[PDB]
C-alpha cells in the first residue's frame, strides 16, 4: 500500500447519548418550611 | 546604570516585598483541565410566536451541560431613526426557568434593561445594544436579526453550568412570554403601526460535552450548585406635582439571603424611560425646535444621565423599625453605590444599594437575608415636580429637590432584589433548597 | 447491568421520591 | 439599628453562606517576589529602513528577560483629518519572530486590525488609536510618533517572559517587512503624494533584570513555556452582485489546539476595509453631500458597526465532514461571540468562532486540536449585493440578506487561528515541542 | 457536533487536559464571615467655606471603616462649559492621620491626575459625573457632588482600617478648601458675585463583624501592605522661542516606589496640562471670531492632543547613571499606561511605572528611593514656537515644536507612589518605617 | 369547580377547600404560617365607552 | 439549448449551453455503523 | 395566496407479545444500521 | 393551535394526583348575538385520554 | 436522533436521489403518485 | 485591485525528486504565459492587426 493509516478522521468508541427518562419526575420538595410568623405564630391560645 | 542600579540599591525596607519570596510570577503555571467542546444547537418553540403570546421551549437534551442562551428575534422597523429603544429585549417581556415543574427564576424586560443599564458596562453594554437595538440610523423597513442573551444564575457563568447529564429524571424549560407592543415596530407610541410585521423568533441553547471519565463523573455524582434568583413584585408611585414633597413606605416582600436592592421609576407607556422628559436636545422628540414636545421622548436617547430630570429626591432602607443605614440622596443611589461595588455608570432613573462588597461578582460578598427580617421597608422621597419642562432655562438651571412636571408620568415602581439560593441535583432529580 | 450515565447510587436519602418495579406489562 | 440589625439577622438558611467561614474579604496577605528591574532600551535594525523595505531586530542580551516591545515610527502625512486610518500598524505589514533557528510567530497588519477590531477593548483601543493614529484631527504636514506593541506570546503578561538568560546560544530575531504603501502618507488610495518623506523607525524591547538567586536557577535549570501561536494563510471569495445568494467552502490548514478562528473580508486597496462603502454619514469620502463617492472610504471612520455593510450571511465550521455546530448567521460571529468571549464589540466585518471559554485569557480555557482532523471548511454564505450604494433609501431601509453592490470588492478572506504550543528552554537552546 | 472536537484529542493536548487539575464546569465559592456594611455621617469639625481648613474625627461605629465619599453642595456661577471637575477642585488637601502620626496626604491636582492615569472606562465617565456638571446645565444649577477618597484602605476591603484595632488611636481627615473654584465662585481669576458658599457632608461606609473575627482583630498584632503618595511641587523651565530648555529636577523621593507621574499645568485654571489653542475644543470660542488663547473652554480643559503638551523628553537618573534611556514624551503619555494600566491618559500628564501592575496593590516591582543618593527627572521641554491662534500652525507641525500659549504652564507637580507597612498592636497604630 | 352555580359578573373567589360550601373541611389554607399572603390584581383598561 | 437539430444531433462530449446552471454540486455516500442498545441507554458504536 | 402547508407525521408501531419484549428489555442489542453523508460543494461547468 | 389542528399534551407531575383538567380558549365573534352556539364545544372536537 | 445524538440526517434532494436509484417500476410511480400532482390537475387542485 | 492565493493540497506517496508545475490556457497546447503585444507573442504583433 503507498500509505499508512495517517491517524486523522478517528471515531468514538461506543458512545452513548444523553440519560434521559421520559417519565418527568415529581418536582423534589424543598427541605425547609415554608417561614411563618416570628411575633405570633400557630395561634395564641385566648382563656375564657 | 539602568535597572542593576536599583536592584544593587537594596535594603531593609525592601524585605516585606522581596525578603523570602514565595513565588515568583515570570514562570506561570497554568492549570491543565478537562477536555470539553462547545456547540450551538437551535432549539423548538412549542407554540405560536407573536405579539402578546406565551410560548414555550424544552430544552433537547443533546449535551452535558447548559452555559449560555441566547434568544434570536428578526425585526422589520416600523419607524425612522430614533423611533426605537432596545426593543429585542422589550420584545422579550418576560422569561422564567423551570426545572421538573419547580420555578427558579423569573426575569421581566425591564430588569433585562435595568442590568443592562446597572451592571453590563463600557464596550460590553455597547454591543449589547447592538445585538437589541438598532444604533446606525437605519431607516422605516429595514430588517435587522437581533440576539437577546438571557442572564440566569447558570448563562454567563461556566462554573453553575446546569447538568443536563445529572437530571436523567426532570424535564428543564424556558417559558418565553412576548410583549403586545413595541416601540417602533409594532405600536408609536400608543397608535398601531399599519403593516407592522410579526417577528420571527427562535431560542438557540449552548451545549458542554464533556469527555470519558468527567462525564461519568458528573452523571453519577450528586451536585449543589449556589445560584442567583430574581425577585421581583410590581407597585406604583406617589410622584407630586406642586408644594408637596413626597415619601412612599414601601414594605418589601423580599425572602431569602440576597445581594443587592435596586430600583427605578417608569413611564409605562415608554419602556425603557426612568426619567422625566424635557425639552433638552436628544431628550425629547423635536427638542431645540418649534416642533419640541415634552410628551414624547425622542426614544433612540430615552435613556439620560441627567439626574435633573429624575423623580427620586432622598431614600433609606428601615429593617425591623430601625434605620439600615443613614438617610442618604437619590443622587447617592445613582452614581456613588454602583461607583464602590460595581465599576460602571448607571444612568439616571436607575438605583443602587448593595448589601455586598462584589454584587456584580459571581462569589458571594456579603449578603442580606429577608427571611429573618420582621418588616424591610423602602423609604423613597420625592423631588417636587415644579420644573416647566419645555424651558431649558428652568431645565437646566434649577436647584436639587425639584424635578420637570413630566415626571409624574412615572407611575410605575419597579423594586428588586438578587437572591442566594442553593439547586440540589440527586439521583437525577433537581430542586431547590430553601422555600419561600 | 446499567451502564454509568443512567444515574446517580441512590443512597443516603429517603425523600421517597421514585418507585420500584419490573418495567413490563 | 444599622449594620448590626443587619448583622444579627442570621439563620439557616446562611449556613451555606457565613457557616464555619473559610476567608474574611477584610484583611489580605500579599506575596512577597522575587526582586527585579524593568528596562526599555534600543535594538539595533538591521537594514534600510523606508516603504517596501525588509529590516530585521537581533535582541542583545542585555537583560534575563524580555517581556513587552513597542516599535516606534515617525510620519508625516499629507492629509488633512480622515485621510488615515491605523497607518502606523499599515505600515507594520509583517513581523516575524524567531528563536533558535524556529519560526516561533508571524503576524500581520491585518491581524494587528483584526486584534484591535476583537481583543483590545475600552479605554484601552482607544489609546492603541492614538497610538497609531493621526486622531485630533491633524492636518497636512503634522508629523507624529507612533507606538505599535507587538503582542506575541512574551509581550502582554510577564508570566511568559522570554528568558535570554536560559537561551546562552541560540539568538532571538525580529523580522520587520514594511509596507509600500501607506494611507495617507505617501498614498491617497492609488494615487501617490509627491513629496512623501520616508518613515523613521526605532525598536525600543523591556528588559526584565533577576536578583542573584532565581536567576541563577534561570541559567542553570530546564523550562516550558505554555505558548500561544498565530497561524495563517489568506485566500479569495467571490459575491456577486445580484440573483444569486453565493455559497463557498473555504478549505482550512491548521494545526496544534487551537483557542479560535477569525475572519474578515477585505479590500486590498483600503486597509481595515471589512465593509461596504455607502452615501451615509461615514460610509465614504463625502457621504451626505453631492461629493458622495462609495468608492473611496472617508478612511478615518473605515471601521464601522453597521451589519448591513458587512457580506457574511452566515457560516458553519464542518470538522471532517461533521457539521461543528448548526449553521449560524454573521451577526452571531461578528457581535454574540465577541460578547461570550470576550466582552467587548467587534466592528462589522470582523468575525469570532471562538472554542475557548475565555479566549482573551492565557489559562488554557477549551481547544480544538487540529491535528487530528483531516479536514476542517468554513462554509461561508453571502448576501446579495444589489443595494445601489448611493441611494440611503435602500442602503439604511431593506432586508437582512441583502448589502450594496460596493461589498462585492471585499474579495480577500483571511482566516486567522489562534493555538497553544510549548516553547522548552534547556541549556541554552530554544524550540517548539510540537511542529507543524 | 461538538462530540467531533472530542473525538480530534491528540498528543499536544498531553500539556493542557493530561491528569486534570481543574474543570470549568464545577466551581466552589468560599465561606465568609458574617457582616454587614452600614453608611454612616461623620461629623466635620470646623466653618465649611472657600478658603478655610476643616478637620473631622473619626466616629468608632464599628469594627472597621472603609470608603470614605466626601459630599459637596455647589451651585454654580456660569452657563455649561464654564466648569471643570469643581468638587475635587475644592477638595484641595485631604490629610490622613492614624495616632497622631501624619501617614497620607492628598490633593485636588492628585485626584485629576490618578482619574488622568488610573481611573478608567465607565468608572472614569461616572467619576465625572460625580464632580462635574455633564449634561450642559446652565448658570444656577444646583448639584451635589461626591468625591470618593482614594486612600490605600479606601478601594479593597482587604486593606480595610481595623478600628476596633486601634482603641487607643485617633484617625482623623483634615480638609483644606480651595479659595478659588472655577466656575463656581471665580471665573479665571474673576470674583462671581453672589456665588453661595459650599455645603460639605464626609459619609463613610463602615464594616460591622460577627464575634469571632471582631475579637481577632481586637487582640491580634496586624500588618497592612499601605500605600503612600508623596508631593512637593516645582516650577516649570518652559522656553519661549528658539530653544528647548533643559531641566534637571532634584528629586525627594524615598521608600520601594511603585511609579512616578508628574504633570505640567497651568496654576490658574485646575487641569489645564496643555497649552490654549484655536482648535475645537482647546479654547474658548475656538474655531469662531470670539476665540481666544488665554481662556480655556473650561468643560473641555483635558485633551488628548499631544502637541499641546511641553514634554520632548524625559529620562531618570539614579546616583549619576541613567535608568533608562531618554524617551519622547508621547511615550510616557502614551505606552507606559498602555502597558501598566490599559487605560487612557490626556496630553500633558505623564507616567513612568517601576512596578508592572501598578494598578493592582499586590507588589509587582519596585524602586526603593531610600537607598538612593541620587534621584533627578530630567526634562527637554518642546520650543514653544507655534501661533496658538492659527489652526493651520497648530495642527500642522513638527513634534520638537508647541503652542507660545505653553509658557503658562508654569508648575511642576511630580508625584510618587510607594509602599511602606502599617502595624497595628495592642489598640495602637504607626508605620514601621517613615522617611 | 367548588359550588356549582353561578356566580355574577364582578365577583371572584379562589378556593383552597375542594367543596367550600359544605362543613366538613376539606383542605385549607393556614394563614397564621404565612408571613404574609398577598393578593395582585391586574385591571383592565377602562377606555370603552 | 433552443435548436433540436443539434441538441438532438451532437457528439458525446457536447452539450447545450444551459447546462451551466447545474453548479450545484451533490455527493452522498451510504455506509455502516453500529447502534448499541443495552439497559435503557443507546448509541452509535463508531461515533463522531 | 398561497396557502401554508399542513403537516402530520404518521410513525408506524409493532407492539410484539410477551415473551419477545420480555427480551428485548432485559437483552442486549447491536443492529447494523445506515447512515448517510452529506455535505454541499459546487462544480465548475465550462462554457465552450 | 388552529382550525382543524391536532394539539396534545404530556402532563407532567408538577403534583401527586391530578384532579381536574380544564380546557381554555381566546376566542373572538365572526357574527353578531345568537349567531353561536356553545361554540368552545364544537371546536373542542376530539379529546383523548 | 436518539438520545440527542444524530443517527442520520436526509435532504429533499437525497429523496429525489434514491428515487431516482433505488426505487424501480410501480413503486417509483406510485412513489410519484403520492408525491406530486399526475393527473394533470389544474390552478386550486388541493391533495394530501 | 486584488492578488489571489491558493492553499492546493498535494496527494503524492513516495520518495520524489521534485514538484514541477506550470499554469495553462487549455486552448492553447503549451501555453504557460500570458498573451501580450509584444514581438512572436501574439499572432500579428508589433502590428495593427
Amino acid at each position: 500500500q503507498p500509505r499508512g493509516y495517517a491517524g486523522l478522521r478517528p471515531y468514538e468508541k461506543n458512545y452513548e447519548g444523553i440519560a434521559e427518562a421520559d417519565v418527568s419526575a415529581l418536582q423534589a420538595r424543598y427541605l425547609d418550611q415554608t417561614r411563618g410568623r416570628p411575633r405570633t405564630g400557630d395561634g395564641d391560645t385566648e382563656p375564657i | 546604570a539602568g535597572g542593576l542600579s536599583q536592584l544593587v540599591a537594596y535594603g531593609a525596607q525592601d524585605v516585606y516585598l522581596t525578603g523570602n519570596p514565595q513565588i515568583t510570577f515570570f514562570k506561570t503555571v497554568y492549570r491543565r483541565y478537562t477536555n470539553f467542546a462547545i456547540e450551538s444547537i437551535q432549539q423548538t418553540i412549542n407554540g405560536s410566536v407573536g405579539f402578546g403570546n406565551k410560548v414555550s421551549t424544552q430544552i433537547s437534551r443533546n449535551g452535558d451541560l447548559i452555559t449560555d442562551i441566547v434568544v434570536e428575534f428578526v425585526l422589520t422597523k416600523g419607524g425612522n431613526g430614533g423611533t426605537t429603544y432596545y426593543p429585542a429585549e422589550e420584545l422579550l417581556q418576560d422569561v422564567e426557568l423551570e426545572i421538573g415543574g419547580q420555578r427558579i427564576d423569573k426575569h421581566y424586560n425591564d430588569w433585562f434593561r435595568t442590568y443592562d443599564a446597572l451592571f453590563r458596562m463600557n464596550d460590553d453594554r455597547y454591543n449589547y445594544r447592538r445585538m437589541t437595538d438598532w444604533v446606525n440610523n437605519e431607516l422605516v423597513g429595514a430588517q435587522k436579526r437581533f440576539y437577546v442573551p438571557l442572564i440566569f444564575f447558570f448563562n454567563q457563568t461556566p462554573g453553575l453550568a446546569l447538568p443536563l447529564i445529572a437530571l436523567q429524571y426532570h424535564e428543564v424549560k424556558l417559558y418565553f412570554t412576548l410583549a403586545s407592543q413595541v416601540q417602533g415596530v409594532n405600536y408609536n407610541g400608543s397608535s398601531a403601526i399599519a403593516g407592522a410585521a410579526q417577528p420571527t423568533m427562535s431560542v438557540w441553547v449552548d451545549y458542554i460535552f464533556l469527555d470519558t471519565q468527567e462525564r461519568t463523573r458528573f452523571a453519577q455524582l450528586p451536585h449543589e450548585y449556589l445560584i442567583e434568583q430574581l425577585q421581583f413584585t410590581g407597585s406604583e408611585t406617589a410622584t407630586p406635582s406642586a408644594t408637596t414633597q413626597a415619601s412612599q413606605n414601601i414594605r418589601l416582600n423580599f425572602n431569602h439571603p440576597t445581594k443587592y436592592l435596586a430600583w427605578n421609576f417608569n413611564n409605562p407607556t415608554n419602556y425603557g424611560q426612568y426619567t422625566a422628559l424635557a425639552n433638552i436636545p436628544g431628550a425629547c422628540s423635536g427638542a431645540g425646535t418649534a416642533a419640541a414636545t415634552v410628551t414624547t421622548p425622542d426614544y433612540g436617547n430615552t435613556g439620560t444621565y441627567n439626574e435633573q430630570l429624575a423623580v427620586l429626591d432622598s431614600a433609606k432602607i428601615q429593617l425591623n423599625g430601625q434605620d439600615r443605614f443613614a438617610t442618604r440622596k437619590g443622587s447617592y443611589f445613582n452614581k456613588v453605590q454602583p461607583y464602590q461595588s460595581i465599576g460602571g455608570v448607571t444612568p439616571a432613573g436607575v438605583y443602587l444599594y448593595s448589601f455586598a462588597l462584589k454584587p456584580a461578582g459571581r462569589q458571594p460578598s456579603g449578603t442580606c437575608n429577608f427571611s429573618r427580617i420582621d418588616n424591610a421597608t423602602l423609604s423613597l422621597t420625592y423631588k417636587t415636580c415644579s420644573i416647566d419642562a419645555t424651558s431649558p432655562a428652568a431645565v437646566l438651571g434649577n436647584t436639587e429637590t425639584v424635578t420637570a412636571n413630566t415626571a409624574t408620568l412615572l407611575t410605575a415602581l419597579n423594586i428588586y432584589a438578587k437572591n442566594y439560593n442553593v439547586l440540589r441535583i440527586m439521583s437525577g432529580m433537581g430542586g431547590l433548597a430553601y422555600a419561600n | 447491568p446499567k451502564p454509568s450515565p443512567e444515574a446517580a447510587d441512590f443512597a443516603q436519602f429517603a425523600p421517597k421520591n421514585l418507585q420500584a418495579q419490573n418495567f413490563l406489562t
